[PDB]
């Protein structure tokens, strides 16, 4: 069931093949630059972006 | 089908898990096209804001009465709570793709959201429209039909990732229609 | 000083005059809708921005 | 906010209400300037990666080889950098002064950037666009989205962060 509390699968992708490591973010183990994170986190209301669309929804951007 | 992540949809807290190294080169043997696939889903989830905001500025522009007074996003609170929506959606149907099915996106974003938006009022015609704009837009940037922004991976084809990924919209349309 | 610590002031504006109020998120004294607030942030570097440039920057967005 | 500045920890201040109301009287053009510190921060992400893109394609070869942005960790702590500068300059239009921004930004970067190898000309552009881009939003000249306030001149605002601007690029010229 919906559950109704906002919270939806976060999926981050790493490719770190440049190895440019940042300190502190081994959290699985690997050494060829890949990594899959996911989390369950609750999705928040941003009132600056439904600002923004209320104002520029009649602008077409990115060539749609 | 990739089960790795389940435990995080189902535990207390949501927190991370991970998975690297060899433990994910396995893991891409159980879904198809595996290196493509992850591209295919970091594409969405580094637009994702502007995947949302198109769609549901597509939604009003379509049809404006979306912000006059009785309309479904008037109001800056419902405008928020819709964009908010727009990206929960978006983000299950990420999930879907990275675990290639869509058992997740059915039993805890679409079960019961039909009934729960006819509570509210939410009108169907504007869910209708998000959605496709989302699955256009995901479309375009998977098969390079993105015209501000290109993607970064190898030149190729990803059609049947692109076919994949609008049949999990798909479903949101048809549970929400 | 600049103390090379990637710290920055990060500056937030409140406009709550609508009357949409979220739970837990008063801070300081005031009833009026108004609120500023300010903290200190190290400025995180965003791996996938600085693909999207060096991809992207031939692009013209924006109608500049 | 000063104390927000100098705590170890950097944590929150908070100012609304009464205190708020007697902070804009000691500014000038509050709620504008209000309004133009949120126009800012709310954009910063664009702001920002405008500004250093253009800085590269007026000027391709910053990421070739030996480029001040060839590979992505040079690219990003670039980015990173426009952002902290453009962030402090929103704290000294919040203020009405730049006296943070001048002590915890720019005392020492331009040697911080000589060391590295930083490139002048380039630092200058993306900051001249990033200035052109602020100005732009605040007297209602940017194209593809406008401000959520009541219709009016800025021009005094869109000045004075001019000058903030102004004074970085003259630090690191
Ligand atoms: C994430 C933003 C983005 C970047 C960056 C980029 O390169 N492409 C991007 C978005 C994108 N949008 C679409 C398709 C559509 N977008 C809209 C909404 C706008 N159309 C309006 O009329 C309007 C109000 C004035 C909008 C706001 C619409 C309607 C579409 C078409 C949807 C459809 O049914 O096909 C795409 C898809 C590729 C394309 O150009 O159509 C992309 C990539
Ligand atoms: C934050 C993104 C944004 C929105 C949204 C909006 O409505 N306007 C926005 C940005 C903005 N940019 C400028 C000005 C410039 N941008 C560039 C870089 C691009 N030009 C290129 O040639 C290039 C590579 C192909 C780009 C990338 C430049 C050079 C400018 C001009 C700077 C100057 O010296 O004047 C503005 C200012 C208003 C305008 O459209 O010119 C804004 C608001
Ligand atoms: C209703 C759901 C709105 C909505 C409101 C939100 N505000 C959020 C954070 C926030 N708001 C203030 C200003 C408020 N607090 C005060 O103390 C004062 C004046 C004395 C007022 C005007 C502050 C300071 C904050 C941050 C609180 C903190 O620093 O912990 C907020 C949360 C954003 C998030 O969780 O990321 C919401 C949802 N947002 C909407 O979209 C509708 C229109
Ligand atoms: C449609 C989605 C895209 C497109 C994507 C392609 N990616 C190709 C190969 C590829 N991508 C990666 C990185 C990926 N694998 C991971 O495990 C993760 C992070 C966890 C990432 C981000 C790799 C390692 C590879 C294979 C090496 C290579 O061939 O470079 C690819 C080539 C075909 C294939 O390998 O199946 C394509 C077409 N390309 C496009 O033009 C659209 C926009
Ligand atoms: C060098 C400065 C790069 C850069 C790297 C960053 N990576 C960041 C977060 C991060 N990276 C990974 C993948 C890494 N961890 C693993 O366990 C494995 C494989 C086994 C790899 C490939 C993860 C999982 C994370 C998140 C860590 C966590 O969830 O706690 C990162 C931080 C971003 C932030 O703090 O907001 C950075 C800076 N970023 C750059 O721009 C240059 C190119
Ligand atoms: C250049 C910056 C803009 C422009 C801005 C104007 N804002 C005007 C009035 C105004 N703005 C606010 C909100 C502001 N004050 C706060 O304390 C906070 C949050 C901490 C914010 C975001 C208020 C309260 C007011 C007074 C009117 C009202 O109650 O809404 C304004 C009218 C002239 C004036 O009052 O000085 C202007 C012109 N307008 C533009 O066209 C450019 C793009
Ligand atoms: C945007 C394209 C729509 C639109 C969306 C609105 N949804 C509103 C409230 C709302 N949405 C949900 C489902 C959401 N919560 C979850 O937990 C999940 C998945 C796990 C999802 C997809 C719920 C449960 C609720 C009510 C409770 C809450 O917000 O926590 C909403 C406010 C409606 C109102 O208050 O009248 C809107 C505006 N509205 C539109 O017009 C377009 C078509
Ligand atoms: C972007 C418009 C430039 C560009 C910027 C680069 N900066 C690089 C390293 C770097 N930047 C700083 C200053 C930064 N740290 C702070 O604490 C503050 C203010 C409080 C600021 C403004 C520092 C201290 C450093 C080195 C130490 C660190 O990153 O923590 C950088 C890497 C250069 C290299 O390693 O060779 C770049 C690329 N580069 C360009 O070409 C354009 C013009």
């Amino acid at each position: 069931a919906m559950k109704k509390d906002s919270k939806a699968p976060c999926v981050e992708v790493f490719d770190e093949r440049d190895g440019c490591k940042a300190a502190g973010t081994q959290k699985a183990s690997g050494d060829d630059g890949f990594c899959v994170k996911v989390s369950m986190k609750a999705i928040g209301f941003n009132a600056a972006e439904a600002a923004s669309v209320t104002k520029n929804y009649g602008i077409k951007r990115f060539g749609a | 089908m990739l089960d790795a992540f389940s435990k995080v949809i189902t535990s207390a807290d949501g927190k991370a898990a991970y998975v690297g190294g060899a433990d994910l080169q396995a893991l891409k043997k159980f879904v198809s096209e595996g290196n493509k696939r992850m591209d295919s889903v970091n594409a969405i989830v580094s637009n994702a804001s502007c995947i949302v905001s198109d769609s549901v500025s597509g939604m009003v522009c379509e049809n404006p009465s979306l912000i006059a007074p009785n309309g479904g996003v008037y109001t800056n609170r419902k405008m928020a709570a819709c964009l908010r929506d727009a990206e929960i959606i978006l983000r299950y149907v990420s999930y879907s793709l990275l675990s290639g099915d869509s058992s997740v996106l059915e039993d805890r974003c679409l079960n019961g959201l039909k009934e729960t938006y006819a509570s509210l009022g939410v009108p169907a015609a504007g869910n209708a429209r998000t959605i496709s704009i989302m699955k256009a837009t995901v479309i375009g940037f998977i098969t390079n039909n993105s015209q501000q922004k290109k993607l970064s991976t190898p030149a190729g084809d990803c059609s049947a990732l692109a076919s994949e990924v609008g049949g999990y919209f798909d479903k949101v349309s048809s549970a929400l229609a």
